């Protein structure tokens, strides 16, 4: 349902932090089954316990993404209040690189992780306060 | 192949389309399409090798469901509807599907597995055939619809071909797959502004013909299906290294050249309707779409490899192959950028 | 001295099929 | 030649440039309206032929 | 081995045309390449344009 | 405008279809009477610049830079006569008409009125470039190089495409005179101060900052000379006179998203002196010279003073000839050692008293030599930073220090000491490569003498 | 009107060409049996034409003025030099196989364009069919390294099958001192050094390998040398054959079409040869191949295509 | 009449479907897309009787006529496919990756 | 008229006065404001048609 | 700071990325079952997609 993850602008950031947690969560977790299925399909596993293997990983993975994100965003957002602030969100996708890398032995990969989730989720934040609308209707 | 059948073949091949662009009811349209599936399979499998016997399967498998695909959107338009014409208050999913469906035939990303692969099964011509001529009906159907079409998975589909073409021509030392990965990110630029202004994907389409089929047709002149075939190009007819290196530098769009007019004014009807980080994004991955172009005119052009003690043989001989339109269509291109308000 | 072109070892690197 | 050249041959490119820019921006508001109501010879999507109904009497009354 | 020409070693021209300026091998050239670009860049350039 | 570049076109013609043994003569020349018709836009009597088209215009920062780039055509084309002479006839004609397509470009794009010509030929220079750099390099390394000083352009350059696409679509010109009188202040947002950021960081990329300058030295190291002269004496200023024409419309976020990059260029400017007091490669030390110098001209920028832009056009001028004169000087040696490292070849003025010459005036250009528009655009800027903060004199001083050491550090381990003995092959000179550095240092002390003409927009 | 298509379809076909003679018919032999004398005749009897062995120069000879190049541009290889130094480092050896190869190929190709193209027989002798026994025989001695042999295998199975193979073929045998003593009184210095094993190593090629897998396609006319003089009785042998059992058979007017075309095209015809497998026998460098390309272009006849050369005396060149 | 197309487009999406998810063979697959090519026709078919559009009656045989030149050339495709490897299979098919 | 191998001289030239041609034609282009601006607006001297041409 | 971190931060790790996603991207293997199978998944992700946004 779409209303579920419109609850994550009900309210500001710093409140309703366990909501917006699993929000994310689950977000990264479809993400993860979307990649799953994709690596299953294409280089499948020798035998389908493995496959489920890679299911699981990947899922579980994306899920600790968007649990610590969300953490970290509503955290930094209670503690120095301030919701309009992508600094909030660049050190939630930082923490999102660093479980990444955590999860996936490597710090080179924390580190891209880091920096690439991190400007990722600033410019999100950018573009829901100033009103960037990606796929847009057509106007000229 | 005796003259009747190529007549017979050739014929199909250019009527397929035709009928596509010249028939309102969508059925004919459908007829059109597999005209063009029909007729392509023999000379792909013309050489009788276990490669093109492979190509032709899955090109005639991959498209006969996108058939299928579409063969249903409009019998449910039918239903709803009770015409043969996709008009305004259709499903959304209909609409979708068929759209789903024509990525498959044209080989947009996420339904590009097969291009490249199918591509390196046939020859070169054949090649140009499929990644030029092919593409045309396909995207006649989505241009008549274009106010149909939602906004969302068109850009999706769009950005997806972009990033996996740059990233699969990133590493093909086969050029007859370097080809299939440019159709494939040039498709993805089409399909994104298709709902924004047409016209401007049309362009894209015969600047981007106008660039493949002489790149064809110097692959052809020696047989150069490899980056170490087409290196030996310095020795057999260096007087190609120019318009190569122009063209492949039009493909990967760079300013003086004129590839880079649709990619431009691309992002000018994009950012008219607030489409930006979308824009921003092909933008930035059109450089590595770039990239493996570079690499590849380095080794023919600027850093001259080694050659053979056999290719003498090729000077002391002589030539015919370049058919006079080579030289035409590499001259229209990378030299028609000032020409552009005549062209937009 | 002389303008460096390449060699076998810098050419065998494009006859991999995947690079 | 002269100040005066100058001076007034930069105002001559100076209200073309002008005039483009109003017209441009006139253009973008223009598409806005024809593509948001087709009030306009632009963005007139087609519709099914008219002429292409039989009108002739049938073979029931309750066409 | 692979069957390249080896290096040509260093060059002398002042061995051939003492008299050699920078330019060409040919002795005339260098001396109508050398006034050339002492005529035009220094008597016309650098005068008439100061 | 037009009768500088209808004659620069007819200039490929005359290298085509001209003799192979008077093809260098006529051309170079012709080149050298472009140079002097390219004075007639140096007739400014009036404080109006000089419109010619919607095309074409010719402000004071315009006619210096158009001045330099037909200037240095001649000198590019004889300093590339030694080299490539044993290079059939078609390859020194492609050179040549890679050369003055660049010559032809630069001067499109410093006469330019719109940022979209501006873009597309500023892009169009990275071919000739590329090409030079690649079939004519030495060594192997030229490939990366080229990758690393086309990219970083591109990457750079794409969202600068991004912004004027938008400025147009928001404003609807583009033009230079009517963005000057018609600029909205600025909200003040982040959808703005991304603006300001791919404005900027094409231009940034390309002057170079010290974040992101490693495609500066692979080149100049790399590119056989010609290049080296381009690369160090206009493109880099290609930057500057761009920052100059777009910061106009950014005000007032010049104010706040300028202390990063004032403070990167100082402190990667001491960095980057500091680099070039220790460094075995000269042709390596010439180029982080000069990221040690266009550092000074980002900030002076950034700052948006008459003082600093002034003092940024002056040292832009005098930092491209100087440069152009040093490496022309380092490829002197290298005609005939065929090596960059320094520590080599180190007991010369023997041989070459008079080459030593137009060394040590090379290296004084280079340092803070006062009568000289080297020093005043220093000093002018550093004024300039001394207004905006009293404390940059600390880092301004350190790098003063650092570049009169490594400057008579290359004079001393280059000329003075011991005449390597084991060196028969020191040739003792080319009238040619004498005339070079005549060429180069005549106008420094010309325009030493009138420096109303160097200065900018704002003198 | 160059062939094609369009002159298939007017009516230049080629089975109204052939009449009884229509034959590709190869003579082989060891070094010195007595296939020239054999081969000229058989062509004057029969109405063929001769078509000499294949040599490092046959391309310089059917192309331009028709003279000798100087040996840079006709190859890197030389024959006397394999002779008296047969296992250098230098790869003169393969070089020269390869470049003889390619010259068998090309000679075959142009009897094919002469034969569809006007129905008259040819006469060849040690075809490309034949031309592995050479490299068999350096590789059982230590004059060729392995991966060369691969190199060689590769292009022949590249090349070979686009070709029809010969109707009959004459393998005229002679023992192994015979011909290393006709080779003594033939009067030179360099292949009057040469073992007896190399020649041994050809005989015991040809008669396992290229008899049996040509007999499997051809009409074999095993002779010796009684039997190899006097010419007329092997061509009054050659005129009663049955030409059965071969590819010939299944032939029609359009697969002759495409032969035709392949073969009018010498560039696809030698283009699997210039293939950059990177053997540093085969590897000729930038800087050299640039020198030998620009000095080739920079000598008489050559530097444009034939007729555009008003330096030799070609004229209406601002017409053409 | 809703219930018998509900019904045709699950037998067409199950076909689909099945043409889609693969098993070794390939001629279940070619009879998958017939299968398909039935349930279009009969959807066709049942519009116009439905609707009485005696004018759109000619569009079912045109789909028949097209799927079955379909399947004639995907037969000899499949002919080609076993004289080259002999038994059909579509895993055999696994060398233009290279 | 022998062996003209000195006729490339004439092409520089050529560009230069086509290009000041062309810089004629572009300022008879603009010939607006020609007398209307608010700082010179002189009225035509007897014998003037043109002020700058 | 030049020649190892610089170099490390800014382009290798642009090279270092792009050339991964190349591999774990481009590496498939030619059988139309598995191509098939993904072409499934995006049929379902795009009608989930419709369903969802609508
Ligand atoms: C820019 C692209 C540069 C790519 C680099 C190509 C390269 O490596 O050069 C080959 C080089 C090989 O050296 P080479 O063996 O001496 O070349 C043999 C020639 O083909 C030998 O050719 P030839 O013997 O048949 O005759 C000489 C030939 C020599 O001409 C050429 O082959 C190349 C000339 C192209 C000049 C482009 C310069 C850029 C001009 C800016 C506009 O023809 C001419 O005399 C030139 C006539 C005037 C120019 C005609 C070009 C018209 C097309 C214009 C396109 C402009 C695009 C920009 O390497
Ligand atoms: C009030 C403010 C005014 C500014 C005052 C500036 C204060 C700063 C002082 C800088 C000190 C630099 C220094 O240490 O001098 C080194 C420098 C070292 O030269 P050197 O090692 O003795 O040369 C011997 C060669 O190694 C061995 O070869 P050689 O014996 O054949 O050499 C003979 C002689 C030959 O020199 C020439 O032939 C002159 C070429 C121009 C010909 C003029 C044509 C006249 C027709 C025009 C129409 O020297 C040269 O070859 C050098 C030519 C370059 C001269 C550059 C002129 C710089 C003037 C700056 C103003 O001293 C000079 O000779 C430069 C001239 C003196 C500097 C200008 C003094 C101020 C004059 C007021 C203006
Ligand atoms: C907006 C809506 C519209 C869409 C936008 C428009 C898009 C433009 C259309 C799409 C562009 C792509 C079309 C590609 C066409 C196919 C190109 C091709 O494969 O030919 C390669 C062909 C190779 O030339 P070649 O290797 O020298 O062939 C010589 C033959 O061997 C010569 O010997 P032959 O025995 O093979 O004879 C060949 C025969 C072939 O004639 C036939 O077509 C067969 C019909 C026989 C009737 C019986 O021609 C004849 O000799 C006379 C007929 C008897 O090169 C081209 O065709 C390049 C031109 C491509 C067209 C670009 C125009 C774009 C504007
Ligand atoms: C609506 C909801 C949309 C949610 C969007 C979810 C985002 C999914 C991201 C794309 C999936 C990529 C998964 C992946 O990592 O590719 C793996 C696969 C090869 O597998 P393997 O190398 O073993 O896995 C390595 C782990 N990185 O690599 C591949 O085979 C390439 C597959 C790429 C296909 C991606 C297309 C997704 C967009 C489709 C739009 C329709
Ligand atoms: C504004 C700042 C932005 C700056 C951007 C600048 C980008 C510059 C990119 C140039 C990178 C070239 C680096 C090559 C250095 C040479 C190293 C070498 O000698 O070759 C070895 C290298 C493989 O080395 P290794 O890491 O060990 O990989 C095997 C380990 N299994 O072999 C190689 O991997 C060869 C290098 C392959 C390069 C892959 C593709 C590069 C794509 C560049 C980015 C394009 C822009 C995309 C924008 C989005
Ligand atoms: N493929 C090959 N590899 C190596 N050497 C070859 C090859 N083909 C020919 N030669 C050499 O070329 C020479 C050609 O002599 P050939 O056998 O042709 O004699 P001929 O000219 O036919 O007349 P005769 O047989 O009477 O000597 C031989 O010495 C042989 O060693």
């Amino acid at each position: 349902v779409k209303r579920f993850f419109e609850s994550y602008h009900e309210v500001p950031d710093g409140t309703q932090c366990h909501r917006k947690t699993y929000i994310t969560t689950a977000l990264g977790g479809i993400c993860g089954i979307i990649g799953s299925a994709y690596s299953v399909s294409l280089n499948p596993a020798d035998s389908t316990l493995e496959a489920v293997a890679r299911v699981g990983r990947y899922t579980f993975t994306a899920a600790a993404i968007g649990a610590m994100f969300g953490l970290t965003t509503c955290v930094s957002a209670q503690v120095r209040e301030k919701p309009d602030d992508p600094l909030n969100y660049f050190i939630g996708g930082c923490a999102g690189g660093l479980t990444l890398g955590a999860r996936t032995h490597s710090y080179g990969t924390a580190a891209m992780g880091c920096v690439y989730m991190g400007t990722a989720a600033a410019l999100f934040k950018i573009g829901k306060l100033e009103g960037w609308e990606l796929f847009p209707t057509p106007k000229v | 192949m005796n003259p009747i059948t190529l007549a017979i073949i050739y014929f199909t091949i250019f009527l397929g389309p035709v009928i596509t662009m010249s028939s309102t009811n969508l059925m004919l349209m459908w007829v059109g399409l597999e005209f063009s599936l029909l007729a392509i399979i023999p000379m792909l499998i013309n050489k009788k090798n276990p490669r093109s016997t492979e190509a032709a399967t899955k090109y005639f498998v991959t498209q006969a469901t996108a058939s299928m695909i579409i063969l249903l959107a409009i019998v449910l338009n039918y239903k709803q509807l009770g015409t043969w014409m996709f008009q305004q208050q259709t499903n959304g999913l209909i609409l979708n599907m068929t759209l789903m469906a024509l990525s498959m035939k044209l080989g947009l990303a996420p339904f590009h597995f097969w291009l490249p692969e199918v591509t390196q099964g046939i020859p070169l011509h054949m090649g140009l055939i499929l990644l030029t001529w092919q593409k045309i009906a396909p995207l006649s159907i989505l241009i008549q619809i274009y106010p149909l079409l939602n906004s969302t998975i068109i850009l999706m589909l769009a950005i997806t071909s972009i990033f996996m073409g740059a990233w699969g021509g990133l590493n093909q030392t086969q050029m007859r797959k370097i080809m299939a990965y440019s159709s494939i990110a040039h498709m993805g630029w089409m399909l994104a502004i298709l709902p924004y202004n047409p016209s401007l994907t049309l362009l894209n389409l015969m600047i981007y013909i106008i660039l493949t089929a002489p790149m064809f047709m110097a692959l052809m002149l020696n047989n150069s299906m490899t980056i170490n075939s087409i290196s030996l190009l310095w020795n057999k007819t260096p007087a190609m290294l120019t318009m190569i290196s122009l063209m492949l530098l039009s493909l990967g769009g760079l300013p003086p050249l004129t590839g880079f007019l649709p990619k431009w004014i691309i992002i000018t009807e994009l950012m008219k309707n607030n489409c930006l980080i979308m824009a921003t994004l092909m933008a930035m991955m059109a450089l590595l779409n770039l990239f493996f172009y570079t690499r590849l005119i380095y080794s023919t052009s600027l850093t001259m490899f080694p050659t053979n003690n056999n290719s003498k043989m090729m000077t002391h001989q002589t030539k015919t192959k370049p058919n006079l339109m080579f030289s035409t269509l590499a001259i229209m291109s990378t030299m028609t950028l000032p020409l552009a308000p005549q062209l937009i | 001295a002389r303008q460096w072109q390449p060699d076998i070892e810098w050419a065998e690197q494009f006859s991999g099929a995947v690079m | 030649d002269g100040p005066e050249k100058n001076y007034e041959k930069t105002l001559a490119i100076l209200q073309i440039e002008s005039e483009k820019a109003e017209l441009r921006l006139k253009e973008q508001e223009v598409r806005r309206l024809m593509r948001a109501r087709g009030d306009g010879p632009w963005y007139q999507f087609p519709t099914p032929e008219k002429e292409f109904i039989d009108h002739s009497p049938k073979a029931t009354p309750d066409n | 081995q692979w069957q390249e020409d080896p290096e040509p070693e260093d060059e002398n021209v002042y061995a051939k045309n003492p008299d050699f300026h920078g330019y060409d091998s040919d002795p005339v050239v260098d001396v109508w390449n050398m006034r050339a670009v002492f005529f035009f860049g220094f008597s016309i350039v650098l005068v008439f344009g100061t | 405008m037009l009768k500088i570049i209808l004659p620069s076109l007819m200039l490929l013609p005359l290298t085509w279809l001209s003799s192979p043994k008077k093809t260098w003569t006529n051309v170079t020349s012709y080149s050298f009477l472009i140079s002097l018709t390219s004075l007639t836009l140096l007739w400014q009597t009036d404080e109006n610049y000089k419109n010619f088209s919607n095309m074409f215009s010719s402000d004071p920062l315009s006619t210096p830079l158009i001045i330099l780039t037909a200037w240095l055509l001649p000198l590019m084309l004889m300093a590339s006569q030694n080299h490539l002479k044993k290079d059939n006839n078609v390859l020194q004609k492609l050179y040549i008409s890679m050369l003055i397509s660049l010559q032809i470009l630069l001067i499109m794009t410093f006469s330019a009125t719109e940022l979209i010509m501006f873009y597309i030929l500023f892009e169009a220079t990275l071919i000739p470039t590329l090409i030079i750099i690649t079939r004519w390099g030495n060594q192997t390394e030229r490939l990366n190089a080229g990758i690393y000083f086309l990219f970083y352009t591109l990457i750079g350059s794409i969202p600068l495409l991004i912004a004027l696409i938008l400025i147009q679509n928001h404003v609807g010109t583009l033009n230079l005179m009517i963005l000057s009188f018609t600029t909205h202040t600025l909200d003040a947002s982040w959808s703005n101060n991304l603006l300001w950021l791919a404005c900027m960081m094409a231009f940034l990329i390309k002057m170079p900052l010290y974040g992101v300058h490693l495609w500066l030295p692979k080149a100049h190291v790399e590119a056989p000379i010609a290049g080296s002269m381009i690369l160090a004496a206009i493109l880099l200023k290609l930057g500057s006179y761009g920052m100059i024409r777009i910061s106009i419309i950014l005000d007032p976020l010049t104010k706040y998203m300028a202390y990063p990059f004032i403070l990167l260029s100082l402190w990667g400017m001491i960095m980057t002196s500091s680099i070039c007091l220790r460094q075995t490669d000269l042709k390596s030390l010439i180029a982080y010279s000069s990221v040690s110098h266009m550092a000074l001209v980002i900030a002076s920028i950034m700052i948006q003073t008459p003082w600093s832009f002034m003092g940024a056009t002056m040292l832009m001028i005098a930092h491209g000839l100087t440069s152009s004169l040093l490496f022309c000087l380092a490829n002197s040696n290298y005609e005939r050692i065929h090596s960059r490292t320094m520590i080599m070849a180190r007991g010369l003025q023997m041989v070459f008293p008079l080459m030593a010459t137009w060394w040590l005036m090379a290296s004084l250009a280079n340092l803070a030599l006062p009568p000289s528009i080297n020093l005043m655009g220093e000093l002018f800027i550093t004024m300039s930073l001394f207004s905006w903060s009293n404390f940059t004199i600390i880092l301004m001083g350190i790098n003063i220090i650092i570049t009169g050491m490594y400057s008579m550090y290359m004079i001393i381990t280059t000329q003075r000491g011991k005449l390597t003995n084991h060196m028969i092959n020191l040739q003792p000179s080319h009238t040619r490569e004498l005339t070079l550095m005549a060429l180069h240092m005549i106008p420094l002390i010309l325009l030493t003498t009138s420096p109303k003409l160097i200065t900018g927009l704002t003198m | 009107l160059r062939y094609g298509l369009l002159a298939a379809i007017l009516g230049d076909k080629t089975t109204k060409k052939l009449h009884e003679y229509s034959r590709v018919i190869t003579v082989d032999g060891n070094i010195c049996s007595g296939k020239n004398k054999l081969a000229k005749e058989i062509a004057q009897q029969l109405g063929m034409k001769h078509y000499p062995e294949a040599g490092i120069q046959y391309s310089s000879t059917t192309t331009g003025d028709g003279r000798p190049l100087d040996i840079e541009f006709s190859g890197s290889c030389s024959l006397e030099k394999f002779y008296d130094d047969p296992k250098s480092n230098d790869g003169n050896s393969y070089r020269l196989q390869s470049w003889l190869y390619a010259s068998r190929l090309l000679q075959y190709a142009d009897a094919l364009e002469h034969l569809l193209s006007t129905g008259q027989g040819v006469v060849l002798e040690r075809s490309i069919y034949s031309d592995f026994v050479f490299l068999e025989a350096m590789y059982n001695q230590g004059y060729i390294r392995k991966q060369c042999v691969d190199h060689y295998n590769e292009i022949k199975r590249l090349t070979l099958p686009e070709y029809l193979p010969p109707h009959a073929v004459i393998y005229i045998d002679v023992p192994v001192p015979e011909v290393q003593s006709r080779i003594q009184k033939k009067g030179d210095p360099h292949e009057m050094k040469v073992t007896s094993a190399y020649l041994q190593d050809i005989e015991n090629a040809y008669k396992k390998t290229f008899l049996p897998k040509m007999s499997e396609m051809c009409e074999v006319l095993v002779y010796d040398s009684w039997e190899a003089e006097d010419p007329t009785k092997v061509v009054e042998d050659i005129e009663y054959l049955k030409y059965n059992k071969g590819p010939w058979l299944k032939q029609d007017d359009w697969t002759f079409h495409y032969l035709r075309m392949l073969v009018q095209d010498k560039t696809e015809v030698l283009n699997y040869t210039t293939i950059p497998v990177y053997l540093p026998e085969i590897t000729i460098g930038a800087h050299q191949g640039s020198r030998i390309y620009n000095s080739f272009r920079e000598l008489p006849g050559r530097k444009y295509a034939p007729g555009y050369n008003a330096e030799v005396g070609d004229k209406w060149i601002w017409l053409k | 009449m809703p219930s018998t197309f509900f019904n045709l487009t699950m037998a067409f999406s199950l076909s689909l479907l099945g043409t889609l998810m693969f098993r070794s063979h390939l001629m279940s697959t070619l009879l998958c897309l017939e299968g398909m090519v039935l349930s279009l026709f009969i959807m066709t078919s049942v519009t116009s009787l439905n609707s009485n559009s005696m004018s759109s009656m000619p569009i079912p045989i045109t789909i028949l006529v097209f799927a079955a030149c379909e399947a004639a050339v995907g037969l000899a495709l499949l002919v080609k496919v076993s004289n080259t490897y002999g038994t059909d299979y579509v895993q055999n098919l696994n060398l233009l990756q290279c | 008229q022998l062996l003209r191998e000195h006729w490339v001289h004439i092409l520089v030239p050529a560009g230069f006065v086509f290009g000041c041609y062309l810089d004629r034609k572009d300022d008879e282009k603009l010939t607006a404001f020609r007398n209307k601006s608010m700082l010179f607006q002189r009225e035509l001297r007897p014998n003037e048609e043109v002020t700058w041409k | 700071l030049d020649l190892i971190w610089l170099e490390k931060t800014i382009p290798k790790s642009t090279s270092t990325l792009h050339t991964n996603m190349t591999t774990l991207t481009t590496n498939q293997k030619g059988l139309i079952k598995l191509y098939f199978m993904s072409f499934l998944i995006n049929i379902i992700l795009i009608i989930i997609l419709y369903s969802i946004n609508l």
